[PDB]
């Protein structure tokens, strides 16, 4: 019996996969476009904040690299609310 | 022959011990000769918890379906018969 | 220094349904939208940077909103009667309601 | 005799009776009848992400259905 | 590199310079090895959760193995030098540091 | 934000600062309890769940305990508590105010001179997506042990074997 | 967080049990009845050392069998990967050199237990 | 609100444990004929509620010898974890869906008995001292064996997460796929919580109340408090994982109230081996268990390895 | 112990090394000395003496904060360039902990202390175990690890092992604390020319296994231990007492046998890198080191110390159990000299 | 002498374990794939000691990518900068109630 039931749900298992794995491309926009967003926000922030600098190119890669990197989630954070940050990172693990 | 006998011996003294001979090697032993084994580790080709990231089209080719779900892929009802 | 796309220039409407109501439906929105959507991901892994194809990644976007608009029309009671009887769960798990997705499927499949 | 032990014993289970309720009800009443949701892998916990921000209410209980599309 | 990491090796350091205090009864010297060892599996398990190097996250449990592993072993030559005296570094019958 | 698991890691120093010094192996075990704790809790915080349960149980939950024979093989009458001697409870403050200097340094929010640079700021920062499909990265991660990397698991059970023959030929020479 | 609430609340709670369980009873305590018991007539000495091998001899085997079954708690999941008998043969493996060593043990009269 | 959900938690169970004691008095009692606690109830129910105060009122002695903090610290590390193990338990619903709860139920069990150790140390006692020594042996011995067959029982459900060990057993429970590793999951728990043949740690007649002796009024109460909580503890945790149910999402309640049945009729049971067996003394403990559970603990566990390979059943959980 | 158990053990220790020698990953080095260990430890306490247990206390205690102080460095690797693979390091303070710890699994000064006395408290057999066999791994380690080395630190143990190798070498009488000082002072003169060509070290380094393997096999063929014990053997079997004095020699590298071919190598090396002067004081120290092999001469072949009487009956029997390996192991060790050149086998 | 027996047999036993890449299972990518699989392209006939020379730049990315160090210090800079600003700016409203969670 419980080859039978272990296998039925094994189905529904490889079913339920097929259904995130139809999901996720628009999610992957999502999140894409949302990200480019929060980075061009926090740019032009940075415009307003270290323009009193004298010296300081604004948003200058670090690397010398061409290459997207997709930054880390802590620069991408740099000025968000604490709670918001809670929400970021640990927002999982924390959550039950 | 006499062999046979002491597992009499054996198992009239330590009988826990002797069943766990038993189906500690048969475990061992038993796999190999089963054919859903072969199915077994194909289950778990089938199950995809990365996506399937498409390829291009190059001149027919042609055995990869160009979706919608053209019949020219693996063949997956036969799991769907387990 | 690096190019970025202006705020405004990525804006698009939102899909905004739920996701368990999403997910109630996105098995037939596989089967329905796909050229934009594989077009898309395959143009997404090929170059990296999703700047690149941000574009495809509208027109995604709006090509979804065709589909749930194809559906409001037609299939909605029965909709709502399946994707509310699945967000009733928190693990979205398709076992639990079935039996309504005979009234969705059924209703798709003759009505659209 | 013996029956007479059972007001000792009932009044065991009742009392384990308590949490098993008490939590089970608690997620509906804060989850309002969505009863709870599970997060054990990222990708769910992304579903999370997606939604309160999608409800106008950061509560994300509600599941605004077709109707938010228009 | 992050604060955190600073203090772990921070904490290694003194983990290290408990064991070479070294004073007394040896058993203390087990403890502090032992001390040192999680020190390096904490510190190496939260660089392969870091990259997302997957493979690695089978090394410090492997790690773990062989470091408990030894210290396994050390308790019973405690007991042997604890079999003849009742435990003491201050005496050693060898000659010529 | 809270910085959790940076003051765990505090906790966790502290934790070697009263273990290193040597006040009876006892009260030592007692010292990897408490680090041993705030270990797990604080590889936790990164998600690696696994792990931080393997030393919270493998190591706490089998060492220590055998830690808390040895002492029964040896103790001495009037063991001493953390108090009970001035290079001892003097080690322990002499830690405290070392790691403490740190802590300062945190206050100075400057890259740390120390040793080699400590970059500063919060833990999170470091983070990145963990996006996945339905399995955490450390589940597949370990189980690839397995499959996918038989031979340490051959030097690991020769390993262990033998170890075992050691202590037998340790202990029955007497 | 979550759990570390309840830790604290736990740990809080039995805390207070102990506050409730000194500062009350409020009498008089005073030497001889705070005297370590002994069955009646006092100690012959304070305790010392209950040397025995018999412990170590089969307690360190208890820890290299935790180190192994530390080894063990992959498997659940390692049982899901692509190329089961490429793992099946080291599923067996480690189980048939627990068992062995248990078995070099068995039989070397090393297992004196007690 | 998450906090009076926790304080539902803890309070319920606390009353569990005290008429728990009350029914120990009581079944135990009838076993022997005898009819137990009666007279101030008036089916005796008022009284464990009159034993507590009892023992909180008096006075509570801090030992000349002891030395103090360790002798303080111990019982409050007792019930600390007694308590915290019950908190990622499927009622049906989990308090806290840990990924992997069960391990973690290992942990804390696996850190319980190390309290025994300090409370027998710090005691000073000879009686203290012996007694407590032995006790870890048994417990130890006794962990090891335990965690091995919980890991093949656990082959088969998929994975660690204990909401999804329900989902396993919808039909026809766990027990009769494997129950010999119930046998053995079964006796484990009953020397784990150190009980009725497997009977060390308390000694009894063999060494007097054995490491419990010197406290005296409130921390004996944290002892004797927190060893009920296990005894529970692991009857429950048993029967969620043994014993499967129906459990309609739409009727939760349903489900519990089935599942104290399932978990107390565990509980009584070992009541009824209390008043059935004597103990097996340190010997025999642990020769049962090396010689003799453990191989047979090894062979199920190779066996349950290589069925869902042979039976091309593996569990679906990632 | 019995032989088949016995036997396993020193095979599981011929494969704790392999397995350092085959490996290319570092976790299966650091387990290639983790396995090394275990099975070192036990070999050590065959017969057992209530002094032999605190011998292997040393041994474990020293042995085993090395290879943590190693494993740390490791991590410390990774944590600043993410690899594995052996190759070079990227963090200085990384490196001179991994130098440390090798410097200690060679017994390197200053780190020396405990191969003198560990010696002491075994039999020649496990002995001369340890002082061969043992060399190999964190040799096999650092000959892969030379391309980024910090010379500075590596000559600095390189001399002092050989300054210390020298001085606690006169002082001794019973012969196995001396044979730790002979070893503990030419791993200085391997250490040394490390950095500069590794070829060198690894012929330095077959020299050597085959010298110490002639002395330890003569003191069994012989069972002295202590100076004078070794002083009767000339009556006694004259031969072996005859052929000490030569392999003392060629410890002592006079120049026409075979120990004079390392340190005439290792003096060309150095000098095509300049560094002339260190050299000079090297070479004149290694005199400083030849002198106790000398006096140790003394006591035993070209003088005759007062016989006991009680040998007159020993002088019936002939000795047995004969070791076979012994013979090509006094020849190579000593008459190999005009076949230097040979070295370049070793590329 | 790092015999390389392994090679030669082509057991590859040991091999797999190393480097971020290399195959992993269920092709999980390393955090830092990328910089490391042009730094190792790089690296090839080159061998070991020119490779420190022409390859650095590589390696310097591929660090970057490690620790995340300079943009750190940047970040950092940033942060602090802003307190100076505090009085003198308000920063943006948004963060607070902005279209980021419409934004999904
Ligand atoms: C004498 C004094 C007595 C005091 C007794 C106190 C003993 C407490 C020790 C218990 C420490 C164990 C904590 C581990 C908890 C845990 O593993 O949580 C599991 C859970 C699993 O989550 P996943 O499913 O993997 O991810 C998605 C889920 N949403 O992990 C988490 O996600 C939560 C992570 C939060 C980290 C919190 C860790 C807290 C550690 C505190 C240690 C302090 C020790 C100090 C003890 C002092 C005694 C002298
Ligand atoms: C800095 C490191 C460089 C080292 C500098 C030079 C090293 C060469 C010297 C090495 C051996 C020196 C002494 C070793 C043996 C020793 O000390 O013997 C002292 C011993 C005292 O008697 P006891 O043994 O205590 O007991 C008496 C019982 N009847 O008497 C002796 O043997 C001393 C005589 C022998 C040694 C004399 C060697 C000759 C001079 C050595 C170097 C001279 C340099 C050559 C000159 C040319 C300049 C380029």
């Amino acid at each position: 019996s419980m080859m039978k039931w272990n296998r039925e749900r094994r189905r529904l298992q490889i079913e339920d996969f097929e259904a995130r794995i139809a999901l996720m491309p628009l999610f992957q926009a999502e999140k894409d476009r949302r990200v480019l967003q929060m980075l061009r926000e926090n740019l032009e922030e940075e415009a307003i904040i270290m323009k009193d600098v004298p010296d300081w190119k604004v948003g200058e890669s670090v690397f010398h690299t061409t290459r997207w990197v997709t930054p880390m989630m802590g620069e991408l954070y740099g000025l968000r609310t604490n709670e918001e940050i809670l929400s970021a990172t640990y927002g999982f693990i924390w959550y039950t | 022959g006499r062999i046979a006998s002491f597992l009499k011996n054996a198992w009239a003294k330590e009988p826990v011990l002797v069943a766990s001979f038993a189906i500690g090697g048969l475990a061992i032993i038993l796999p190999s000769l089963s054919p859903y084994t072969n199915y077994a580790i194909r289950i778990n080709r089938a199950t995809p918890y990365n996506y399937p990231v498409p390829l291009r089209d190059d001149g027919n080719m042609p055995d990869v379906p160009s979706h919608p779900q053209d019949p020219q892929g693996p063949s997956l009802e036969w799991l769907k018969n387990l | 220094i690096v190019e970025l796309p202006t705020l405004e220039d990525l804006k698009v409407q939102e899909v905004k349904v739920s996701s368990s109501v999403l997910k109630a439906a996105a098995h037939h929105y596989g089967a329905q939208c796909d050229k934009p959507n594989k077009e898309f991901m395959l143009c997404r892994w090929e170059e990296k940077d999703p700047r690149r194809c941000l574009e495809e990644g509208k027109l995604v976007n709006q090509c979804a909103l065709d589909f749930f608009r194809q559906i409001k029309r037609h299939c909605a009671e029965p909709f709502t009667e399946y994707w509310t009887c699945i967000d009733y769960s928190g693990l979205q798990l398709f076992r639990h309601c079935r039996k309504q997705q005979a009234k969705f499927d059924e209703c798709v499949l003759d009505k659209l | 005799m013996w029956f007479e032990i059972l007001p000792g014993i009932a009044v065991m289970a009742a009392c384990l009776f308590i949490p098993g309720m008490a939590t089970a009800h608690i997620h509906k009443f804060t989850n309002g009848g969505k009863e709870k949701r599970v997060a054990h892998f990222s990708y769910q916990w992304n579903l999370m992400e997606r939604d309160r921000r999608i409800s106008g209410v950061n509560r994300y209980h509600v599941t605004k259905g077709l109707e938010n599309i228009d | 590199m992050p604060l955190v990491y600073m203090n772990i090796i921070m904490a290694f350091a003194i983990a290290l310079a408990g064991l070479l205090m070294y004073r007394s009864h040896l058993m203390s010297s087990l403890l502090c090895l032992e001390g040192m060892m999680l020190s390096l599996f904490i510190m190496s398990t939260l660089i392969i959760l870091n990259t997302h190097f997957t493979l690695a996250n089978m090394m410090p449990i492997i790690l773990l193995v062989f470091a408990a592993c030894e210290a396994a072993l050390g308790l019973s030559l405690l007991v042997m030098v604890s079999n003849t005296y009742g435990t003491d570094y201050v005496q050693n019958l060898n000659l010529l540091q | 934000t809270m910085y959790i698991a940076f003051i765990l890691s505090t906790i966790f120093v502290i934790g070697f600062v009263g273990f290193s010094s040597k006040p009876s192996p006892i009260y030592g075990g007692l010292g990897l309890i408490v680090s041993g704790g705030v270990g797990c809790g604080i590889v936790l915080n990164f998600g690696g769940s696994f792990l931080g349960l393997m030393v919270f149980l493998i190591y706490l939950g089998g060492m220590l305990v055998v830690f808390g024979y040895t002492t029964a093989m040896a103790t001495e009458m009037y063991p001493e508590v953390w108090v009970s001697n001035k290079t001892v409870f003097g080690a322990f403050v002499s830690g405290l105010m070392m790691e403490f200097c740190m802590v300062y340094y945190a206050l100075k929010e400057e890259e740390v001179e120390i040793i080699f640079k400590f970059n500063g700021l919060g833990d999170w920062v470091i983070y990145d997506t963990g996006d996945s499909g339905f399995f955490s990265e450390e589940a597949m991660g370990i189980a690839a042990l397995y499959s996918y990397g038989t031979w340490l698991v051959i030097v690991t059970g020769w390993s262990l074997l033998i170890g075992v023959v050691v202590i037998m030929e340790i202990t029955r020479g007497n | 967080m979550n759990i570390m609430l309840t830790l604290l609340t736990n740990v809080t709670l039995a805390s207070l049990l102990v506050l409730i369980a000194f500062w009350l009873p409020q009498l008089n305590a005073y030497s001889e009845k705070t005297s370590p018991y002994e069955c009646g007539f006092d100690p012959m000495g304070s305790a010392r050392l209950p040397f025995s091998m018999k412990f170590f001899l089969v307690a360190i085997t208890f820890l290299l069998f935790d180190l192994e079954i530390a080894l063990l708690l992959p498997l659940p999941w390692a049982s899901q990967t692509n190329n089961l008998k490429t793992m099946l043969t080291m599923a067996l493996f480690l189980l048939i050199l627990l068992a062995a060593s248990l078995a070099y043990e068995w039989t070397q009269k090393g297992l004196e237990w007690a | 609100m998450f906090m009076i959900n926790i304080l539902s938690l803890i309070i319920p169970i606390l009353l569990a444990v005290a008429f728990l004691t009350l029914v120990e008095r009581k079944v135990l009692g009838y076993m022997q004929l005898r009819k137990g606690p009666n007279v101030v109830g008036p089916y005796g129910l008022l009284q464990p509620i009159a034993d507590a105060l009892k023992l909180f009122t008096k006075e509570p002695l801090r030992p000349a010898t002891s030395s103090i903090s360790m002798f303080i610290i111990a019982p409050i590390l007792a019930l600390s974890l007694a308590l915290t193990m019950w908190v990622p338990l499927p009622m049906p619903y989990p308090l806290i869906n840990m990924n992997l709860g069960v391990l973690f139920m290992l942990a804390m069990s696996s850190l319980a008995v190390y309290s025994i150790l300090w409370s027998g140390w710090a005691s000073n006692s000879k009686y203290a001292l012996i007694g407590a020594l032995r006790a870890v042996a048994q417990t130890i011995s006794y962990e090891v064996t335990l965690a091995i067959i919980l890991l093949s029982v656990l082959l088969m459900n998929g994975s660690y997460t204990l909401s999804t060990l329900i989902t396993t057993q919808e039909h026809i429970w766990m027990i009769f796929t494997s129950w010999p590793l119930a046998m053995m999951w079964f006796i484990s728990t009953l020397a784990e919580t150190n009980r009725a043949p497997f009977d060390l740690t308390e000694g009894e007649s063999e060494l007097v109340s054995g490491f419990n002796v010197e406290y005296a009024a409130g921390p004996f109460a944290m002892f004797f408090m927190a060893e009920y909580a296990n005894i529970i503890m692991m009857n429950a945790f048993t029967a969620i994982l043994f014993l499967g149910a129906s459990h309609d999402p739409h009727t939760p309640e349903l489900y519990t109230i089935n599942f104290v049945l399932k978990t107390l009729a565990l509980t009584i049971t070992f009541l009824w081996i209390r008043a059935s067996y004597p103990r097996f003394r340190y010997d025999q403990l642990m020769h049962l268990l090396w010689k003799s559970f453990l191989p047979l603990t090894l062979a199920l566990c190779m066996w349950h390895i290589s069925l869902p390979i042979m039976t091309a059943s593996i569990p679906p959980q990632s | 112990m019995n032989p088949i158990i016995y036997t396993t053990l020193i095979m599981t220790v011929m494969s704790g090394t392999m397995l350092v020698m085959i490996s290319s990953h570092w976790l299966l080095i650091w387990i290639g000395f983790e396995m090394n260990l275990l099975a070192m430890i036990p070999v050590l306490m065959k017969n057992f003496n209530p002094r032999a247990t605190e011998a292997a206390t040393k041994y474990f205690l020293t042995q085993a904060t090395a290879s943590m102080m190693l494993m740390m460095a490791i991590i410390i690797n990774l944590l600043y360039s993410g690899q594995w693979t052996i190759t070079k390091m990227f963090n200085p303070v990384a490196m001179t902990m991994m130098t440390m710890a090798l410097a200690m699994k060679l017994g390197l000064s200053p780190f020396h202390f405990w191969v003198p006395e560990v010696t002491q408290g075994i039999s020649l057999q496990a002995g001369l175990l340890l002082l061969t066999w043992q060399k190999l791994a964190p040799l096999s380690v650092l000959c892969q690890i030379s391309q980024s080395i910090n010379p500075n630190l590596m000559l600095t143990m390189a001399m002092l092992s050989i300054l210390i190798g020298g001085w606690g070498g006169l002082n001794q009488t019973q012969l196995r604390k001396i044979m730790a000082y002979s070893s503990i002072a030419h791993m200085g003169w391997m250490t040394a020319v490390l950095p500069y060509n590794t070829t060198m070290t690894i012929l330095n380094l077959l020299i050597y296994i085959t010298m110490t393997l002639a002395m330890f096999m003569l003191l069994i063929h012989s069972s002295a231990t202590t100076t004078l014990s070794l002083s009767h053997t000339w009556n006694k079997m004259p031969v072996i007492t005859s052929l000490m004095m030569v392999t003392l020699l060629s410890m002592g590298g006079l120049p026409p046998l075979s120990g004079f071919m390392p340190k005439w190598m290792i003096i060309q090396e150095m000098t095509k890198n300049e560094s002339i002067i260190m050299p000079t004081l090297m070479a004149m120290t290694a005199l400083l080191n030849l002198y106790f092999y000398m006096r140790l001469a003394y006591s035993s072949s070209l003088t005759m110390f007062p016989s006991t009487n009680n040998m007159k009956m020993k002088w019936q029997f002939e000795h047995t159990k004969q070791m076979k390996l012994l013979p090509t192991m006094i020849v190579l060790s000593t008459l190999v000299l005009p076949m230097t050149p040979a070295l370049s086998s070793l590329n | 002498p790092f015999f390389d027996v392994q090679k030669r047999l082509g057991l590859d036993l040991d091999r797999w374990m190393t480097i971020q890449s290399a195959e992993q299972p269920h092709k999980i990518p390393g955090r830092c794939h990328a910089f490391e699989k042009e730094w190792i392209e790089c690296a090839h006939g080159i061998g070991g000691i020119r490779a420190e020379k022409e390859c650095k730049i590589e390696f310097d990315d591929f660090v970057e990518c490690l620790l995340r160090q300079k943009t750190m210090k940047r970040l950092s800079a940033i942060k602090r900068q802003r307190d100076k600003l505090i009085k003198e700016g308000k920063y943006t409203p948004p963060p607070h109630h902005l279209g980021k969670e419409d934004p999904r």
